[PDB]
């Protein structure tokens, strides 16, 4: 109950982050796709390409 | 294009002979239905077998399709006497809007045995003379099988202009027949000395040598 003059340590600072970053790539590759759409003509319902 | 076919497949008369086709994930791994056609050499192809499940009238039950997710495959049993043809894929592609064919498959082994040829070099005609050309002709007769090289010579060097080799056909007596043309001119046929035409079968090499003059 009775403290002195001098220095003392009690406990530790830590600086605890509050955010996340997981982020691995800046992009992904892709697949040819759009020319399902991007297409010269379609087809028809009786017979549609999958 | 996007499917691909072995150039060719061996197998036994008597023994299971399986053909594996392999597309894309988009034609025939989507879920549309495989057609297996046969190309007779000669004949036009009819239709085998559709869908794989059903079986279509006139066709025998030899004949197994099925098709193992993105690959087809088709099974035989026993080697006849008709399977002289080639094997195609038929498969709807969505990418090319359409009816894409396979490359196909031929069914061979091994049919041909030895003979000894025999050759015949038959000089120009007078009449052949006047028309500024000159076509030297070296028959081939007699001979099994129809596999003969054709060389010809001037007795100082080797003629590698106009030289022809024409397929050979089954004759009456199940034997081959061949004849090898060149194009030449008479102004310098009189010149050389002779000519001649070189062939090579199985090692047996035969000479046959005309002069002009
Ligand atoms: C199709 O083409 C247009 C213009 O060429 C383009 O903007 C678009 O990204 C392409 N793809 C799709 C899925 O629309």
């Amino acid at each position: 109950f009775t403290v002195e003059k001098g220095i003392y340590q009690t406990s530790n600072f830590r600086v605890q982050p509050t955010e996340s970053i997981v982020r691995f790539p800046n992009i992904t590759n892709l697949c040819p796709f759009g020319e399902v759409f991007n297409a010269t003509r379609f087809a028809s319902v009786y017979a549609w390409n999958r | 294009s996007v499917l691909t076919q072995p150039p060719s497949v061996s197998g036994a008369p008597g023994q299971r002979v399986t053909i594996s086709c392999t597309g894309s994930s988009s034609n025939i791994g989507a879920g549309y239905d495989v057609h297996w056609y046969q190309q007779l050499p000669g004949t036009a192809p009819k239709l085998l077998i559709y869908g794989n499940s059903n079986r279509p009238s006139g066709v025998p039950d030899r004949f197994s399709g099925s098709k193992s997710g993105t690959s087809a495959s088709l099974a035989i049993t026993g080697l006849q006497a008709e399977d002289e043809a080639d094997y195609y894929c038929q498969s709807y592609d969505s990418s090319l809007s359409g009816s894409v064919f396979g490359g196909g498959t031929k069914l061979t082994v091994l049919g041909q045995p030895k003979a000894a040829p025999s050759v015949t070099l038959f000089p120009p005609s007078s009449e052949e003379l006047q028309a500024n050309k000159a076509t030297l002709v070296c028959l081939i007769s007699d001979f099994y099988p129809g596999a003969v090289t054709v060389a010809w010579k001037a007795d100082s060097s080797p003629v590698k202009a106009g030289v022809e080799t024409t397929t050979p056909s089954k004759q009456s007596n199940n034997k081959y027949a061949a004849s090898s043309y060149l194009s030449l001119t008479p102004e310098q046929w009189k010149s050389h000395r002779s000519y001649s035409c070189q062939v090579t079968h199985e090692g047996s090499t035969v000479e046959k040598t005309v002069a002009p003059t």
